[PDB]
């Protein structure tokens, strides 16, 4: 599995996300993004979960965020130039995941994430997305690369 | 029709990304080469009519794949796509590290300075960016030509029981053991050891 | 009310500053609470900051915290017999904002080496952050100073010290953090002794 070099992104990446968060969250300032539930809002860390289990919850996430912004840049063009690095760098990142991974918390998480599209307005759900990036991809993205190291 | 570029490569050293094509012959005029990156799904486009037969691609992101294109065009005319592939991460040239050696009696100490991006900041440096990232280091008494190999864990090493008043050549180079991918030696350096 | 409130960082930590109201008595209290940019409804009250009068308050780490996004903090004065207004501060992006303090020194002379570690109190709750220390060495009276390459943390730098003794050698040490910006740190104060 090479997602180990995940551990840390390149600065020129994080500023890329930078701009694109900072872009979505002015757009988000004017749509009306109020959730039925704090789906994103994650109470336990990928931490408490088992090693094997961290990559499945973060895929979960990662194709939610990513299934989300693809949509918010398809529908807004002036969100699509600058959401597209991020983009291609969140799709690779999660292709490296799914090619990584050959009741509890976990089950409830993996259905309350499928069920979340279904259920809640897009505008919530991006704001969601938005405002859990840096949560992805420097606390999550970092202890599943991490491996057995974090803890 | 006009030609399309012949000989389209990507020269990427220490993620330095240069996309590089040879100018066909024309005696219509000169030709003006436009290039695009495919980027998510749609290709946008730098070095627009760019005179010159050399495109920076350096601003690409440094994780996953790219696909470029390049393109010859007189006034309406255009060439036909050119399309290669581009991986940053193992297609990249990893340049030589930075040598620091100093003579200390019997003994050298040598300090490697890890190969710079320049798209980078001097904190994110080619050891950074792979973190299974090894130095190599290479010494030979002159003359012999018989390389001795060691692995240093980190950016500083000591070699010691040197003969006396005798001057030995030293090069370093970085390793990836994970992916077997070595990078190009450093320029052997030569210095005497006296008492 | 406090006239100039300031939500800054340093030392990996975050403060919120104020200064005291004009008219304001000796008697003066003051009340802290923060919020988060997700959630611009909840205003969370900094309990150990409740009541203080220095005019200083920590908001590194409290319940439901998130470092990941910006957050912003306001101030009260609260009179014995009235309340003022909350004053809020601006808005402060931990992960873009944090202010990286020098790292302590930890010197351990070997045979013709010296080595130099990098330790942090960094705080238990610190996002995993990227810390690189860079080693200035000198000698006293001369201003010469080698300027070693930036070490990640947690490893040391090794200096070659030559065979000469009784010699006055310094060294200093600044951290640098790369999130998305080179942010650096002032120099540690020089800590030196005679070598060997
Ligand atoms: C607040 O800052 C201003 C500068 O804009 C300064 O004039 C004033 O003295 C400060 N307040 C106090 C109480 O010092
Ligand atoms: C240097 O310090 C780090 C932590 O600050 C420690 O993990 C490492 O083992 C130390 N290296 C030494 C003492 O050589």
């Amino acid at each position: 599995c090479h997602i180990a070099q995940f551990k840390s992104l390149s600065p020129q990446e994080l500023q890329a996300f930078k701009r694109a968060k900072d872009a979505l969250e002015e757009s988000l300032l004017l749509k009306d993004c109020k959730c039925r539930s704090r789906l994103f809002p994650r109470t336990w860390d990928l931490r408490q979960l088992q090693v094997r289990e961290r990559p499945v919850a973060l895929e979960a996430e990662l194709a939610l965020t990513l299934k989300v912004l693809e949509a918010t840049a398809d529908t807004d063009p002036a969100l699509g130039d600058v959401l597209d690095q991020p983009l291609h760098t969140l799709h690779h990142i999660l292709s490296q995941l799914r090619a990584c991974i050959q009741r509890g918390r976990l089950h409830h998480w993996l259905h309350r994430l499928q069920e979340a599209p279904k259920k809640e307005s897009p505008g919530c759900l991006e704001a969601s997305v938005t405002f859990n990036l840096f949560r992805l991809l420097t606390r999550d993205l970092n202890c599943v690369a991490s491996g057995d190291l974090c803890v | 029709m006009v030609p399309p570029p012949e000989n389209v490569r990507m020269n990427s050293v220490n993620f330095k990304n240069i996309l590089q094509w040879e100018s066909p012959a024309f005696a219509k005029g000169q030709l003006t080469f436009t290039a695009q990156y495919l980027s998510y799904r749609i290709f946008q486009d730098k070095c627009m009519q760019t005179t010159l037969t050399e495109c920076d691609f350096s601003s690409l992101s440094k994780y996953g794949d790219h696909t470029l294109r390049v393109r010859a065009e007189f006034a309406d005319e255009h060439s036909d796509w050119v399309q290669i592939t581009f991986c940053p991460v193992d297609d990249t040239i990893i340049g030589p590290p930075g040598m620091q050696v100093e003579v200390l009696a019997d003994s050298l100490h040598m300090r490697f300075l890890a190969p710079k991006i320049e798209n980078e900041y001097e904190t994110w440096t080619m050891k950074d960016m792979y973190n299974s990232w090894t130095y190599n280091v290479q010494y030979w008494k002159q003359g012999t030509d018989e390389k001795f190999q060691i692995t240093p864990q980190y950016d500083f090493e000591v070699l010691r029981n040197l003969e006396p008043r005798t001057t030995y050549c030293v090069q370093v180079r970085g390793f990836l053991p994970d992916r077997n991918k070595a990078g190009e030696w450093s320029e052997p350096v030569c210095e005497q050891t006296t008492h | 009310p406090p006239q100039n409130v300031t939500l800054l960082s340093q030392n990996f930590s975050v403060y919120l500053t104020w200064l005291p109201g004009l008219g304001n008595p000796q008697d003066v209290t003051y009340f802290v609470a923060y919020q988060s940019s997700p959630t611009r409804r909840r205003w969370r009250e900094v309990e150990e900051c409740a009541g203080t009068k220095e005019l200083l308050c920590s908001m590194m780490c409290l319940k439901k915290q998130d470092l990941y996004n910006k957050f912003k903090g306001r101030v009260r004065t609260v009179s014995p017999s009235s309340k003022s207004p909350w004053v809020e501060s601006e808005y402060l992006d931990y992960l873009f904002e944090v202010e990286p303090a020098p790292p302590v020194l930890v010197l351990t002379q070997t045979e013709e080496i010296l080595s130099a570690n990098a330790t942090y109190q960094l705080p238990p709750c610190m996002p995993p952050l990227d810390l690189k220390y860079e080693v200035a060495f000198w000698k006293e009276g001369a201003g010469n100073k080698t300027l070693f390459p930036v070490t990640p943390h947690g490893q040391p730098v090794q200096i070659t010290l030559q065979p000469a003794a009784s010699e006055h050698h310094c060294l200093s040490a600044r951290t640098i953090y790369t999130f998305s910006v080179p942010k650096y740190s002032k120099f540690s104060k020089p800590t030196c002794f005679l070598l060997e």
